[PDB]
């Protein structure tokens, strides 16, 4: 199982409450553990941002994030402002980058856009840095593993 | 052999015995004669045939190629494949060696068993009419003509018929 | 580091009893993994097993048919030794006697009578001849010099010779004894040394005849 | 033992018999004596030695590292490697257990066989001169001195020499 | 570089990711950099991404090292315009060995 702990990220100069009809909780909503970061208003330039989290616990932290691929370039500009966007992510152990590619995908749950989710294990007293400038689905919480279990795939009742 | 008949108290085999596995060789007033015993021979043959029926067979599992001889796969996955294949080669080579060794031990002991069984069957037949020589021979005290020898082989031999003559000859 | 140490007289009168002892160190006379043997050797008969004793939750003894009527081999568990006793000896019992461990070394737990360790040997002479002491005379040196000691007229064998209480071994030759027509033994021991060392180094031969309890030292000078 | 001699009709083994596997213990006017039989002892030794020659050997196949103890490989491939290795560990542990159990059964039965073979060889030697006791002893009816006992052990024993005296003693 | 030997050559290179965009300009001048590498057997490209990583051995920048085996009488071409750590030497394998991981003395 998983224990969850806040990443401790706070934000200014951007919206934090992106929601969609594809994720319903009696009305439009979003992934409970993530935050859809948007430009303050429509067509506004998203500011160049950096966010840092240190794992101060004795076991590795599972860190997730998402890259949003809008169904069109115009939608990408509306949400995050114009320009070629970029997200870099690095730790002492990990090294990787992401540039979004908007474009029409066939509709799934009524949506032609997509989110690429990514993950890394953050070692004890190591830091992850997120440098992003749009199209970034930020983690609200880190996950920690509780102990030991066995997973199965089944079609019958407990 | 485990029982100690073949390559045991029976000194050696007979090259002349071409019609059977096990047989009888007699000595009496009428001379000498050799005859194979098919019941014992067939039992041994049927049992060896059974082993071969078991060992010569289908492994229906069909295996596809998982690597490439012309354009080599990635080195990491390739090494995993080779390690796994070589591990299987090791298991099967070991299995084959042990199977054949085990079966061969049993096959030799089995043949030795059938020889012993035939000897003991004859010993019981002519109880108190003959004595064990120790070379796999029975010294018979009464006169035993070819019809008498053939009765032993046939298994019809009646010891009570010749018991007074044979017993008194001790 | 098993060590078998042998003792007992090397002279026995005809018709009397030969008595020898083997004292064990590094192993137990009553060990499950040992067998304790006596073997003798003569230039005539060669090597001849005599008998044994061993413990396997009780004591056992076996003896060679040739000596069975005369022989006893007994363990002493107080002194960790075992003995040989041979009654009614004749000149045919003159030989070197060895004690030896077997059955330490085995094929799948079966003693295969491998004799892995032997005692030093005891030379035994059967004779009615009284022992005699050996006279010791210098063989004087007259750029290598040879000097020596003549060890004359003793009985029975053996005599041992060392030089400078064992401090001099290089170039030493102690010859095998010869039996003289008198029926007494004689031998010489010789050593070659630098002739220069004659003026400074003392050379003394040390002669031991245990049968007569003789220990004699002789200075050899030019 | 399969044959029922060792830990069977022979009540127990002899701790004093240190020179052999199998041997003879006699009783006669001259007293008691024990002697090992090397031919039977050697046959058993040679056969056990053969098993060891087979089992203590080279697996020439050499295996390289396919994972890393200091810097762990990717988790998917790592799990495949571990699953495969653990599967091989399971196969080999099973193989080793069964091999040793099978060989041990045969080794015990083999020793029991050699004991039986020696007993039957002696029984045949002195036919009609002695009778089976049931403890692995032969009660001999005629007088049998140490030279006579040694002839049985040696295998030169001639039953016809003592048959009139022994047979008439029944 | 052409491999004129009878065995494959091990070729290495590195892409430098500075700790910041300004450092990247200082070292290699401004502009979006590019490194391509191709042989008859191999086909791949690299664009650097500068940015702050946590300090390791006192450095917030990183080098991505890359490798390929260059076949006998094949050529590798490096087309680059900055952020490139160039190989000075090619490596060739000598023969056969076994590698182990150990914590005890020879
Ligand atoms: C079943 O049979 C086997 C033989 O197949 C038998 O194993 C043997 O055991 C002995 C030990 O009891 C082994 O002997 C050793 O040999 C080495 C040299 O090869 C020596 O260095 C050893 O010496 C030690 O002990 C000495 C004093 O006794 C010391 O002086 C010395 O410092 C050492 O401590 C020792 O002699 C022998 O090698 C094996 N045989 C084989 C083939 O390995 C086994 O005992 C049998 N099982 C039973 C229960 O009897
Ligand atoms: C996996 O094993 C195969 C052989 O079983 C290796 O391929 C051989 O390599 C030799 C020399 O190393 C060549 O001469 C042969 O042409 C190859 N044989 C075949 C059947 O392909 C292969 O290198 C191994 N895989 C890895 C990753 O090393
Ligand atoms: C494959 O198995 C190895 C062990 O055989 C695993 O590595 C060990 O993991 C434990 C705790 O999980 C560590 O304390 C040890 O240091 C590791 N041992 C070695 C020898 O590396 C490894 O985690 C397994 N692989 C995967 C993908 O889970
Ligand atoms: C067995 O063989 C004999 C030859 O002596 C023959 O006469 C007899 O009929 C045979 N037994 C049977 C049951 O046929
Ligand atoms: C067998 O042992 C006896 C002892 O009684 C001996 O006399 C005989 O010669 C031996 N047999 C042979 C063939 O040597």
């Amino acid at each position: 199982g998983i224990d969850k702990e806040t990443m401790g990220f706070t934000y200014s100069g951007i919206r934090t409450n992106g929601a969609t009809s594809a994720c319903r909780r009696s009305g439009s909503s979003f992934y409970a553990e993530m935050k859809w970061l948007l430009s303050n208003t429509d067509n506004a330039a998203f500011p160049q941002m950096t966010k840092s989290y240190k794992n101060t616990r004795k076991d590795p932290a599972l860190i997730i994030w998402g890259i949003h691929h809008s169904g069109s370039t115009t939608e990408q500009t509306k949400l995050y402002g114009s320009g070629n966007k970029l997200i870099t992510v690095g730790s002492s152990n990990y090294q990787q980058s992401f540039v979004p590619s908007p474009g029409a995908r066939p509709q799934v749950n009524g949506q032609s856009g997509r989110i690429d989710f990514h993950w890394l294990m953050l070692n004890p007293n190591d830091t992850v840095t997120f440098s992003f400038n749009g199209a970034f689905i930020a983690p609200d919480r880190a996950s920690f593993l509780r102990g030991k279990s066995m997973g199965i795939q089944s079609s019958v009742q407990v | 052999g485990l029982f100690g008949a073949i390559a045991g108290f029976i000194e050696n085999g007979w090259e002349g015995l071409i019609d059977g596995w096990y047989g009888f060789r007699h000595q009496n007033a009428q001379g000498e004669g050799t005859a194979a015993d098919y019941k014992s021979t067939q039992s041994a043959i049927d049992q060896i045939t059974g082993k071969l029926n078991r060992l010569i067979e289908k492994t229906n599992q069909q295996f596809e190629l998982i690597d490439n001889e012309f354009t080599e796969v990635e080195k990491q996955i390739g090494n995993v494949i080779n390690w796994t294949r070589d591990s299987m080669t090791e298991v099967w080579s070991y299995n084959a060696e042990l199977l054949v060794a085990m079966e061969n031990q049993h096959t030799i002991d089995l043949a030795d068993s059938e020889m012993n069984k035939l000897y003991e069957r004859v010993k019981r037949q002519l109880r108190e009419n003959a004595e064990e020589d120790g070379t796999g021979c029975f010294e018979i005290f009464h006169k035993c003509d070819d019809d008498c020898m053939a009765s032993i082989r046939n298994n019809t031999y009646d010891h009570s018929r010749y018991r007074e003559e044979a017993m008194q000859n001790r | 580091q098993v060590q078998l140490q042998q003792s007992g007289p090397g002279l026995v009168k005809p018709s009397q009893t030969l008595s020898l002892t083997c004292a064990i160190s590094g192993d137990s006379v009553s060990s499950y993994n040992a067998v304790w043997n006596w073997i003798r050797q003569s230039p005539s008969r060669g090597l001849e097993w005599l008998g044994r004793t061993y413990y396997r939750s009780g004591w056992y003894n076996d003896y060679a048919e040739s000596v069975k009527s005369r022989i006893t081999i007994n363990p002493d568990t107080s002194k960790n030794q075992f003995s040989l006793q041979l009654n009614s000896v004749t000149p045919e019992d003159t030989a070197v006697y060895y004690c030896a461990r077997s059955g330490h070394i085995t094929v799948f737990g079966v003693n295969v009578d491998a004799f892995d360790m032997w005692g030093q040997g005891t030379m035994v002479t059967v004779s009615s001849a009284s022992t005699k002491g050996p006279s010791v005379f210098p063989l004087a040196p007259s750029g290598t010099a040879a000097l020596g000691c003549l060890v004359k007229d003793y009985f029975p064998e053996p005599v041992t010779v060392s030089w400078n209480s064992g401090a001099l071994t290089s170039g030493v030759h102690t010859f095998p004894a010869v039996l003289q027509s008198s029926g007494l033994y004689s031998l010489s021991s010789v050593v070659t040394v630098p002739s220069s060392s004659l003026g400074t180094q003392t050379y003394i031969c040390n002669v031991n005849h245990k049968p007569s309890n003789t220990k004699v030292d002789k200075k050899v000078e030019p």
